[PDB]
RNA sequence: GCGUGUGGC
DNA sequence: TATCCGCTCACAATGCCACACGCGCTGCTCGGCCGTTATTCGCAGCCC
DNA sequence: GGGCTGCGAATACGAGCAGCTACTTGTGAGCGGATA
């Protein structure tokens, strides 16, 4: 039986199966726990058990199959596999690995990959068949991702403006570059909903790093996708291995061809985290961060790229400026050159209560023309060359107020002729 | 018949004992009369350590064996170079190669 | 017995090991090899 | 056989000569190691084998020939080269070595060259007869290098603005002074272009520094060209390692004798790589950079001269200002002198969208009558002193406006009487 | 732990 | 087919005592592990 | 009364394998081995 099945019911349903086929009480292990149990349980039974999860290579060669329980961490859910496999059907980290599995015997610890059935949601020799990430040509946005609803309510204008000041595509670049207390949380709230709903077919995944777990457990119940998270309350390995770990995903899936978008807040966090598990080089830099310790954040935003051959990588990270300490301000400048698409956010605007609180000129997006048509991207020009001149809180006002009225942002374009 | 017969040399400088082979077979322009070293000794499995995925993608037992056909001049030629610390095969100098099925069996071992 | 095998640790890098020590060593990877050669069908003439 | 013939094709082909010849699955390996597998593969049948690189000479003496595919790093397709050659033949860094070469051992990693037949596309006993490059005596810009095509398309006339702003010579040093967000590579490609065109005769080179794979992606497959790059996604050592590499590749060809033009974005990016690399020395200016780390690029750009016994080196580079850090400000400063040739670009006419944005009266070149003629440069005078008492943006719209009618620009000034 | 060298009863 | 006869191999070489030194580097080949077991500190019985 | 020490609770690629003699005589038993 499949374990994801068992994981996701509540864990009184667990102790209810469990005294039904004769176990213990089971109010007192953790929901790990009591999964493990339940699994040990029913697959001493004799029937044949299936697995799924994300694989990890280890150090030496074997690999684990982790669960979204933990955020893929160590843990005895975790089903080991031989390195016969991951050399046979050539697996590597992130590998979406789905299949047969049997119980760990006596002296073992972890249950036994013995047939898999799906890898990455394809078929197990197919992935055989398959060409590296860092093997492709990366392009420029082609295909317009539009993130507006169509049905204008009071928080849908907040994605519009979006395609008002920085249009989004696949392979893009994102970041934004806002102070804290901004509303950074409700505008990846508003872009999660219209990636959920405008094209529900690229895979939307959300990365939590060092936040508070209120904000998870509320995107973990609001979009329905693959929402991994690491708070404050664990340390920098994790997040970093978090980082490894969902890049991997993201590598796999889009050499397996296929549109993956990864949300991230924040980028100064994971630079944090980074900084901490970075061994001294005896170069360090304002801030105190290392001289090679940003290669590696450096390396899973710029991950991001539009594929030839197929599939997309998409990355929207946030930054943090206006802290107090020259860190997070010089991760932003050894940041800003490096994404090609920014959503600058005005903490003036906040504290006129005026959301969204965007900085429109400061805002772009970079090669901008292969996204929109002609004369639509002429209407951008138009609609720059209109609130350019103009202030910062009356411009983003009269943009909210024009916006008020109608609910497409073409019915928009065609009000302003 | 090309036949295959087995070998085994000194262990550990096995792949050493490949080469010199290769280069003496090279050397005398036998390339019709002898074959290959069992290059396939080569599992690529390795312990891969993170940050450095440096792979030396070698497991096998060893014993570097040459396609060959029968002959005691040719014996006398792959006697004459080093590592010669065993010529196997149930004989008094002379042996007999293995059936196919055992070819095989180790072509789906290169396979896995 | 470990403390009755002469294992002494000796000055520097080396330490003085037994000579018996490097037969067992011998024949425990002997064993392990053969171990490996009946595990994966290997002809006759090479597990004889 | 070659090796080049080889990489350049795609990787399903050389799967298929693969399983041709007799070999394994080929979809699994990186297109390096697919090519490395099929040249050991086709190697193995007895046959001559032939090679091309640029060299590497190492610490311990011996060398190495990189191939443009991973901007010649430490590959296993590079040829191991021993210090007898490198002596005989007297080769070093930068000089592109082609000839026979043989497969690697056992216990070997890398091919060994056994035959050469080119050095620097000329004869291997002339490469013993030369001049060392820090040797000749440097020269002003002689010969005009028109950059104008003479279509007079809607884009020609971005390069007309050059032979109008700054005219351009063989020796020449320039850079492009111009804040994020100008449109600078879209001049480089015309620019990249017109030298394809006009001037095909000269080496037509473009690096690369810090910048987002799909420009890369776009320019190697525009010009016809070595393109060598750099992205953002590697470490400063291998920046600086495509900067040695280039610039003694540069040197090894005017020491040939032959015209060669390097284009960089950015000099500042580059900077930065240096600043990174360097040790530190103790005392550190402001904006972060250190007193004794700039001395690399600046040897790096002003490797530009023109010869007196023949050929030429061209350097065009392009810097940033107005990015937020002291830093990139006293690059330009202490950049604003070792350069004879200026592209001052405002981000003030970008912002009107009027494509080129170059500011005249800011730009020129240095010691520019030595490519012009008398009364061609009396003309480039009495223009200049038409556009310098008007402003900015009206000055620019004009120039373009009065090259919309013609497309040459000798025809421009006869309309000018 | 031994081996080797040297010397002595 | 029995009777010695000739070729081949194992086994021995005091016992002790004293002093000194001497016991190599590199290219294949094989096995394989969690932050709940082991580290470290707070507390109290027992002798000085 | 206080130090000394036992007792229980809180807590977070590297090893291994392997390579690059011919002045000793005597005494005993074991294993072919020739010939009636
Ligand atoms: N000659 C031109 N014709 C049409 N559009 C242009 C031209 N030059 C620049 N642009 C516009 O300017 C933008 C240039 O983007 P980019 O290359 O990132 O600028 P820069 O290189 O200055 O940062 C494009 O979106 C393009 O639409
Ligand atoms: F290329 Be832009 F000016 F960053
Ligand atoms: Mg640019």
């Amino acid at each position: 039986m499949n374990l994801t099945e068992l994981k996701n019911t509540p864990v009184s349903e667990l102790i209810t199966l469990g005294e039904n086929m004769g176990l213990e009480n089971l109010a007192r292990m953790r929901k790990q726990d009591i999964i493990f149990a339940i699994l040990k349980q029913h697959a001493k039974s004799g029937e044949d058990i299936f697995g799924d999860g994300v694989l990890e290579i280890l150090q030496d060669g074997f690999g684990f199959l982790r669960s979204a329980d933990s955020s893929y961490l160590a843990g005895p859910d975790d089903i080991y596999v031989s390195p016969s496999q991951i050399r046979r059907f050539n697996l590597r980290t992130g590998d979406t690995i789905s299949g047969k599995i049997r119980p760990p015997k006596e002296g073992e610890r972890y249950f036994a990959l013995l047939k898999v059935n799906e890898v990455n949601f394809d078929k197990p020799e197919n992935a055989r068949n398959k060409i590296l990430f860092e093997n492709l040509t990366p392009l420029h946005a082609n295909s317009r991702l539009r993130m507006e609803r169509g049905n204008g309510s009071t928080e849908d204008l907040t994605a519009r403006v979006l395609d008002l000041a920085s249009p989004i595509g696949r392979g893009q670049r994102g970041l934004i570059v806002a102070p804290p207390k901004a509303g950074k949380t409700m505008l990846l709230q508003n872009i999660a909903q219209s990636i959920a709903y405008n094209h529900p077919d690229c895979v939307l995944m959300v990365l939590l790093i060092d936040e508070r777990p209120e904000e998870v457990t509320e995107m973990q119940r609001l979009v329905k996708g693959e929402v991994v998270a690491s708070t404050f309350d664990e340390p920098a390995s994790r997040h970093v291995q978090v980082a490894e770990m969902v890049i991997e995903k993201a590598k796999r899936l889009v050499e397996h061809k296929k549109d993956v978008i990864i949300l991230l807040d924040s980028i100064t966090r994971l630079a944090r985290a980074y900084n901490t598990v970075v061994p001294a080089s005896g170069k360090v830099l304002t801030g105190g961060v290392d001289a090679n310790a940003l290669h590696r954040p450096k390396r899973f935003f710029g991950a991001a790229r539009n594929v030839e051959e197929g599939g997309s990588l998409t990355i929207i990270a946030t930054a943090l400026i206006d802290t107090g300490s020259k860190m997070d301000e010089v991760i932003y400048e050894e940041f800003k050159g490096t994404g090609n698409m920014e959503l600058h956010l005005s903490r003036k605007i906040a504290e006129k209560r005026v959301f969204p609180a965007i900085d429109y000129n400061r805002s772009g997006t970079r090669k901008e023309e292969l996204l929109t048509t002609q004369e639509e991207l002429q209407k951008m020009w138009i609609l720059r060359k209109i609130i350019h001149p103009m202030g910062e809180i009356d411009a983003m006002e009269f943009l909210i107020n024009k916006l008020a009225m109608t609910k497409t942002n073409d019915d928009f374009f065609e009000m302003m002729k | 018949k090309k036949r295959w017969y087995v070998v085994q040399a000194f262990s550990g400088f096995e792949g050493r004992v490949a080469t010199s082979l290769r280069e003496h077979i090279k050397l005398h322009n036998m390339e019709d009369l002898f074959g290959e070293v069992m290059v396939p000794t080569e599992e690529v499995v390795e312990i891969r350590g993170g940050q450095r995925r440096k792979s030396e993608r070698k497991f096998f037992p060893g014993y570097v064996l040459v396609q060959m056909v029968m002959n005691d001049a040719s014996w006398h030629l792959v006697r004459s170079v080093p590592r010669v610390m065993g010529f196997i095969g149930g004989t008094s100098d002379r042996p007999a190669p293995i059936s196919d099925k055992e070819v095989d069996a180790i072509m789906n071992r290169l396979q896995q | 017995p470990p403390d009755l095998r002469p294992l002494v640790p000796l000055d520097g890098g080396r330490f003085a090991t037994s000579d018996l020590n490097d037969l067992y060593r011998r024949v425990i990877n002997r064993n392990n090899r053969l171990k490996r050669l009946l595990d994966l069908a290997a002809p006759d003439i090479i597990v004889r």
